[PDB]
């Protein structure tokens, strides 16, 4: 099964052959594979299949380990499975993480330069594991197509800030193993930069999931259609972009003659900057009054008034004129969307399921680290394009023969059918 | 350069003679073809059996021309009738009589199609029945999950063969014609094909689409069979009949079952239903509105009245007023609010009580609440025991119901469990944090919270009300697929913004007012824990949350920055962009939604005046204290049927007739009257 | 009881034999009527001229029936022929040339309409043509508002038929099939009637949707047209014609003037005016992504010296580079990204300046920036002379453009106020609140503002961008209306809440930290004047007004709660309903828009690449130091258009033979041509 | 005034409907039977 044609349609984005039934249906057989009575088993015992599967997935991890052979060792193949136990892969790294803090690192927090416990090390393999999957995968099928698809992208920035973190650690716990109070510390100190970009890529880490969702037939038309206006949004960055700075200029000229935004009092600094004038902007936004009217100046009455006058502008023509705008456009754009969610969804569905049907991936991260005919084939090929072919003609004749509705033309012609035999008949008979 | 273009596909070609002969036949020149057939016989220079490019063979192109004359010709003389008669069936010609009657690869119907599939996946009444008084055999399509059968378990052999094979067998089982002819009752039948058809969509997600369109058909079908009764005998004779006590609108209810909405929305059904719903009060649709108000407030006043005299003597005048329907609702109704009234009562000092004493005695206005707790349990109780755990369940509100009483009931035990163990009188402020009465009070707020979200149900009733009620709950099931979407993202920046601040937790000691939290004046450690910043997050959804949460009390510039940057992302992310998606998605909906929410509403209320029509019925305060027929009832209802049934299939012929545009076919066809007209007068005046 | 049923408005009736008359007429059997008049001749039984229920004669009959024979016989037997050539041209048939051929109460046509109009009104080009070539004319429309002639004071009498009747006449002219036939050039009456049958839709406030109709036809018309054009020889010919220098795209300037969008963006259109633009850049949008930015930033950088090679040598190779369209646009808008990034410089105040010195020295960036004001000064001005006022004034960005140099104006001559006065120094608080240095430096900052947001008007040289600007500002129409109707509530509400909390006023002094107003820390004297209370409210609609204003400090119970309530309901009506109604509004246009936003867009670019298309242009900064010919090119574009119509007509034919449904009236001319070819055969087999 | 109405408004209705409304297969059928009896008349007189 090398599924050429299905790849190259998915390479061509023929998203319609990909959806027709014929297709589906035949990617449905080679997705549950064997487990085919799981599409009649009911709901229940669907549910139930699925978690023991995952449950166990580095038991049956092992067993393709070692006895690829055993009936357990072709479980994993079949892609469906796969699917199962890579994806609790994920969720069992996800839980590494979340467990690393809740339930770890409970005396390291004014030691500088902290040592590796165990949890890091075992995310390392993971993580390890994940970029090699990567590269495998970026080898076999090539770049830009790895490129283009999301989860890959994320699963680059994400491994690569992982990689980071821990990269500082090991810096820090040389270079700097002190273990004064955390204030102490310089705010560029390696540990803060590491916890700063390992809190970052574990936002990033969960936001991965949200491949998963094209599975569902439920949330994954959804997850695809907002994915379709999420470009819409580039547009109105744009524009809003061009306002923030337009005003962010202004007010800095009128106030650049504890502190920010970010303080229980509220500072006039917001504006005295040119970064803190853009954040102040910023969370006007939301116009949920995240940022008070004091606009006004130490003491310059008009020049406070004015600056209120600026701000109101920017927050009637914002908050009021933009985003009434953006809702517009969203309407407009869901519902072409919406028309053609289901194809959609589909070919999205497809490319994922695909990428199992392989057998270059079996294995999850945390094992994955464990490292003529022709002439026949064209001969049939051709028999059962002959057939189509023919199917097709007499079918599109058919279909036409029966909804294409007459027109003046055919009209007139019967006209002309009845002279021409009027005429006739009449000379014929004097 | 040039592209080559050359023929691949390639193909023999007709004979000129062979082409000519085919012309003919297009062009109905029954001599020319009668002399072709008379000379191929004897000089043999045309194969009357060959074939147009478009495989459109003789006895084909005569079919599709009508031209039974022709096709007799043809007939007589010895021509290959292949799968002519599945042609003459697909263009639904009534010539199929003179294939029947004549009995001696690349085919453009699959090799499973037999004549009464394709009759009935056409819906001709007149083809099936010609074919149908034959013996005629459509198998048996195996239920869902049949995978038992190893004949079934044995698709390895060619999938989607069986699977279209199925769906063919279905899309003739589910044609209005073959059910009426071939079914004893057309009308059940097409409910439960409708419901199968609908099940197998689920399961057989390819060809979702078609078994689900075949459903609507059957569904469409019983509403206009329906639609087709004249008179109100006819229409109960149906809804009341039991397939197998009579009289209670048997086969209401069971479409009331299979979710049969249009069916049970017609405005006739409607009528009846109404009729039973409003009896004692005839004339209640022409009472002025304000006389109906006034009815109605007199009613639920004396509820108590009227409830007890059924009590004790049911046959009494009075008692026999609470049985009518409409008012079992209106006094229902009442108990409720006096129920809810009882319940602000309870927030007020109206008794006054103390506030100290640690497990309370049970108020007068609690204790009083306390019968109704027990009848709304009692209610529940009979109705999981009346309808089976499947319809209880089943219901959504049934839900709340359980919720609701649950919460009263453990209000209940709590307030027990503390009248006993807490005989003193310690100041509030000393009672622990999970001493039982402080929880009884909180599990008796929140029931409070669902006892009156309860009334949302009636709003069925009302015409105005009820549509909107129904709209609005359908547009809630889009609301909850994309918090599952929201929800991830908030758990990853939840995650993100712990993982960064949980170090700089401190105890509330070091807090000011000892407070520590989101929910304090100085919203402090927002971001602490996780479980705080999940509600930090979700507060920030409202602007709730002060910016100044996001900043380290070292003041580690670094890690503020990314810690608002993050929290800035999840603002842009759930405000602005998931938010909005929202709206524009409700909006959509809503437009779809309004179209079916009368039959939607319909629906609904149907089912809730069919709730009070039952007989078992009194207010929660006071509710804990022959063969002979059957055949008679039977032939009636074939009676009935018969009768609709016909009238249903001309209805449709008329709609057909009088709403199908002229096909290009059509016109070819008169063409080739006039062309055969033509040659057969000159021949006789030439 | 029953209703009896009469026949009010009672006709005369048919006799027999009149209605046996008719009824021939109608199966067509030319015996029968022809017989039946000649008898009527002699025994004068029955008036030729009689008439059916519904009013149509035999004539009538015959021309519905479209049975030539039998009219001829009519008219051969002298029957009255009144109105008949109205019947026969709206039925569109060459039995017009019948009647015209015969020559020498009720009707379905108004006294007005005239053979040619109603031909025009059809657009059959063939009966239209016909009609011309007899001697033909319709009416000249009087003037848009020609009160002096006394005969539009004629719509004294009957303005109702004055209406209709010129209703009529435009909606003759405006027939594309007369346009082609008449009209000497067919593409500029078509721009020019379309404007004018706009301007009749805004005078004629009834009637204006068929004004407006009309117009659209004929703006459709000249695109299509166009459309026929096969080789860019002749869309150069139509495009750079004057009607009377040539080779100025002369007809695309008239389009632009008469807002022909359709026209202006056609596809083949569009690809010459690229060719223009991109001159000197072959495929520059071929040119990759990357490649493009590459070139378009070089380009920019060197903007100074490009400018000032033109204005050293124009006849350069330098020099002729600027001249190309692009380039203009290029450094045209480097030029003011410059200059806003000087402005940007004052921002980190690059050059500080004391906050103490009463109009300084204008700092080193300030005079950078003083050239490029001019330049754009003496730009608009060259624009006003060159364009005329009409014309400048029209552009809605001029007016910000206006306002930014205004206010930059002011600016320098407060600088320079506050230099030779003020020359002092104090500490800048003692200034005084109109201190000319504190007002100037305010105009700055709003100009800054200005002049960084016309850079929107470049968005319509992005594919992206442009489309949304367009749109945007089809929307701020309908947002500028909402706004009247929250600005009056805002009023009503501002006036009641002063009316309520001016008697509690207190004084700054007394205010907390000397702060009075809705700016200070605790919020104070919101509703105190009208001024503040229209700021307090204004501010509301953000949710940055506190609830703690509406409480005074004597604490009198009822005004605050009438004050709460009165801002809450303003909150409501605010923020609940009015807001969220634009978004309602707001989504119906946006829908809209979307429909037309390529046209407008392309419209849009055209101008603006027109605009560089010319030849007077340099960067703000550097801104400021034979009737032979005619004849034969006339003779081309006559050619060139008698082509296009031809092929015009042709399409418009072909389109509706192939792409119309066949109506009922077709069936009954079928019916007909049966019937009477059964009658004749008939009557001669027999 | 009205009897005028009446009568414009009839026959316009009248027109709208032939203009707008496209041909059925009942009318197909119409034409098919016309053409039918028209040859069996003459068969029979020519026969
Ligand atoms: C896309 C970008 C282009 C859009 C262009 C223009 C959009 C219109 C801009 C109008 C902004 C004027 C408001 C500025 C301002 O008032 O400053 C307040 C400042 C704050 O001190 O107050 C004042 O200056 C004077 C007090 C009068 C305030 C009332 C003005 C109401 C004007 C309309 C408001 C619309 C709110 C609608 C909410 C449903
Ligand atoms: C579904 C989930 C997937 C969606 C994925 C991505 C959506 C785009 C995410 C972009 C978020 C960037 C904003 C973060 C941030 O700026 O933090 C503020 C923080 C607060 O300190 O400020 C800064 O970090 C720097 C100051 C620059 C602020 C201006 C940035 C503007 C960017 C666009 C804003 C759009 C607002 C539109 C409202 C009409
Ligand atoms: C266009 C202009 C015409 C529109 C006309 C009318 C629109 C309806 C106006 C109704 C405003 C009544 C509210 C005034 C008020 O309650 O003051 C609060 C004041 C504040 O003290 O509180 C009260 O007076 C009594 C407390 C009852 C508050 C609950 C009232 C709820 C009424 C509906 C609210 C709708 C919110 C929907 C949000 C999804
Ligand atoms: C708006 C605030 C004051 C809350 C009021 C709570 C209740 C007093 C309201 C809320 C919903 C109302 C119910 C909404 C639906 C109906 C249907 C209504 O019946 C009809 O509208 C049509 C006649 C019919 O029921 O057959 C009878 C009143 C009732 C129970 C209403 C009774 C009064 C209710 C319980
Ligand atoms: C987003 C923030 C950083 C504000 C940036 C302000 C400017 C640097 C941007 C805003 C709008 C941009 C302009 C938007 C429109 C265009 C059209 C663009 O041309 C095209 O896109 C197609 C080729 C063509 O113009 O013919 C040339 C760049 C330009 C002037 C852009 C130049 C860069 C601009 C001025
Ligand atoms: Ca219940
Ligand atoms: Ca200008």
């Amino acid at each position: 099964m090398n599924l050429s044609r299905l790849k190259l349609a998915i390479k061509y984005n023929q998203k319609e052959f990909v959806s027709q039934s014929n297709c589906q249906q035949f990617l449905n057989t080679v997705w549950f594979g064997q487990m085919s009575g799981y599409r009649r088993k009911p709901t229940c015992k669907k549910i139930m299949t699925v978690l023991t599967v995952g449950i166990f997935w580095p038991v049956l991890s092992l067993c393709y380990l070692i006895a690829p052979k055993s009936q357990f060792g072709r479980i994993i193949h079949t892609p469906f499975m796969k699917f199962i136990i890579h994806g609790a892969s994920y969720f069992t790294f996800l839980l590494l993480l979340n467990l690393y803090s809740l339930v770890y690192n409970e005396d390291k927090k004014n030691t500088m330069g902290p040592a590796l416990e165990r949890i890091d090390y075992l995310l390392i393999l993971w993580i390890i594991g994940m970029i090699w999957s990567d590269i495998k995968r970026l080898w076999y099928e090539g770049l830009e197509d790895f490129l283009e698809e999301s989860r890959n992208q994320l699963s680059f920035v994400m491994n690569s800030l992982y990689l980071a973190t821990f990269a500082l650690k090991v810096v820090a716990h040389n270079k700097f193993h002190d273990f004064a109070d955390r204030k102490d510390w310089d705010a560029f100190h390696p540990t803060l930069v590491a916890e700063g970009l390992f809190a970052f890529a574990n936002v990033l880490s969960y936001l991965r999931l949200f491949f998963m969702y094209t599975t569902s037939s439920i949330l994954g038309p959804l997850q695809i259609s907002m994915g379709q206006m999420l470009q819409d949004f580039g547009k109105f960055l744009g524009m809003f972009l061009l306002v923030l700075f337009s005003f962010t200029i202004g007010l800095t000229q009128l106030y650049d003659k504890c502190v920010g935004i970010f303080c229980e009092q509220q500072s006039n600094d917001t504006f005295h900057s040119f970064i803190g004038t853009c954040f102040a902007l910023f969370w006007y936004i939301f116009s949920l009054a995240h940022v008070a009217i004091f606009v006004t100046r130490f003491s310059e009455e008009l020049q406070s008034f004015v600056g209120a006058v600026i701000v109101g502008t920017y927050n009637v023509v914002v908050v009021i004129v933009l985003t009434k705008l953006l809702v517009a456009m969203l309407h407009k754009s869901f519902q072409l969307i919406a028309n053609h969610e289901d194809k959609e969804w589909k070919f999205a569905r497809a490319k994922l399921w695909l990428s199992y049907f392989d057998d270059k991936c079996t294995l999850p991260p945390p094992f994955n680290i464990i490292p003529n005919l022709k002439q026949k084939r064209d001969e049939n090929y051709q028999k059962v394009m002959c057939c189509l072919v023919h199917r097709y003609l007499t079918s599109m004749r058919q279909k036409m023969q029966s909804t294409d509705q007459a027109t003046v033309e055919n009209l007139n012609e019967l006209r002309q059918d009845l002279s021409k035999f009027r005429n006739e008949i009449r000379d014929l008979l004097g | 350069d040039r592209i080559p273009l050359q023929i691949v596909r390639a193909e023999t070609e007709l004979s000129a003679e062979e082409k000519a002969f085919l012309s003919a036949v297009e062009k109905g020149d029954y001599a020319t073809v009668k002399q072709a057939l008379q000379e191929a016989e004897i000089y043999y220079n045309v194969n009357i059996n060959c074939m147009d490019p478009l495989g459109r063979s003789a006895l084909l192109i005569a079919i599709e021309n009508e031209n039974l004359e022709i096709m007799e010709l043809l007939l007589n003389h010895s021509v290959y009738v292949g799968d002519a008669l599945l042609y003459a069936i697909r263009k639904e010609v009534v010539g199929a009589v003179e294939l029947l009657l004549s009995y001696r690869q690349f085919s453009e119907f699959t090799p499973d199609i037999t004549p009464i599939m394709l009759a009935a996946h056409t819906n001709n009444y007149e083809i099936i029945k010609l074919l149908v008084q034959k013996r005629v055999t459509i198998p048996r399509p195996h239920q869902i999950r049949c995978n038992c059968v190893e004949c079934v378990s044995s698709s390895e052999v060619d999938s989607l063969r069986h699977s279209r094979s199925r769906l063919n067998i279905y899309k003739a089982l589910a044609s209005p014609s073959l059910i009426a002819l071939s079914s004893e009752d057309p009308i059940l039948t097409a409910f439960r094909l409708g419901w199968e058809l609908k099940e197998l969509s689920k399961v057989e997600n390819e060809f979702k689409a078609e078994y689900e369109e075949l459903s609507q058909q059957c569904k469409l079908f019983a509403k206009d069979l329906l639609d087709q009764a004249r008179s109100s005998r006819e229409l109960e004779i149906i809804l009341n009949h039991r397939d197998d006590k009579y009289h209670d609108l048997a086969k209401l209810k069971v479409a009331i079952k299979y979710h049969q909405k249009e069916f049970v929305a017609q405005p006739n059904c409607q009528q009846l239903l109404a009729t039973l719903w409003y009896d004692g009060f005839p004339g209640w649709r022409r009472k002025h509105w304000v006389v109906k108000l006034l009815t109605c407030m007199t009613i639920g006043f004396l509820f108590p009245m009227l409830s007890i005299a059924y009590l004790i003597s049911p046959r009494s005048n009075l008692g026999l007023f609470i049985k009518k329907p409409f008012i079992k609702f209106i006094c229902h109704t009442a108990s409720y609010l006096t129920f809810l009234f009882m319940l602000l009562l309870a927030s007020q000092h109206i008794v006054r009580t103390d506030l100290h004493v640690q497990g309370p005695p049970p108020t007068v206005v609690e204790w009083m609440i306390l019968p109704w707790v027990l009848g709304f349990i009692w209610g529940e109780i009979k109705e999981m025991w009346d309808g089976g755990f499947t319809e209880y369940i089943h219901d959504w509100w049934n839900l709340m119901d359980f919720a609701m009483n649950s919460l009263y009931l453990a209000t209940i035990s709590l307030k027990i469990v503390a009248y006993v163990k807490y005989n003193g009188s310690r100041p509030r402020e000393e009672w622990e944090m999970w001493h039982p009465t402080l929880i009884a009070e909180a599990l008796f707020a929140i029931s409070n919270i669902l006892s009156s979200l309860r009334l949302i149900s009636l709003f069925t009733a009302n015409s105005h009300l009820g549509p909107l009620q129904i709209s609005l709950g359908r547009m809630l099931l889009d609301i909850l697929k994309f918090l599952f979407i929201y929800c991830l993202v908030l758990l990853a920046f939840a995650n993100g913004l712990n993982q960064l601040y949980f170090y700089y937790e401190t105890r509330a000691i070091d807090e000011p007012n000892n407070c520590k939290g989101i929910r304090c004046e100085k919203q402090n450690n927002a971001f602490s824990t996780l479980f705080e910043t999940l509600q930090s997050l979700f507060w920030s959804v409202f602007g709730l949350l002060n910016l100044y949460v996001t900043n380290v009390k070292a003041r580690h510039e670094f890690t503020e920055f990314v810690g608002a940057t993050m929290f800035g992302t999840y603002n842009v992310i759930s405000l602005v962009v998931l938010l909005n998606m929202l709206i524009a998605m409700m909006n959509n909906s809503y437009q779809l939604i309004a179209d079916h929410a009368d039959i939607e509403w319909k629906f609904a209320r149907t089912k809730l005046w069919m709730s009070y029509f039952d007989e078992g019925g009194t207010l929660p305060p006071p509710f804990n204290i022959r063969h002979a027929d059957s055949l008679i009832q039977n032939q009636h209802y074939q009676e009935v049927i018969r009768n609709l049934v016909k009238r249903y299939v001309a209805a449709m012929i008329r709609n057909s007739k009088t709403n199908e545009g002229l096909t290009e076919e059509n016109f070819k066809e008169l063409k080739q009257d006039i062309s055969s007209f033509r040659y057969e007068v000159l021949d006789l005046l030439g």
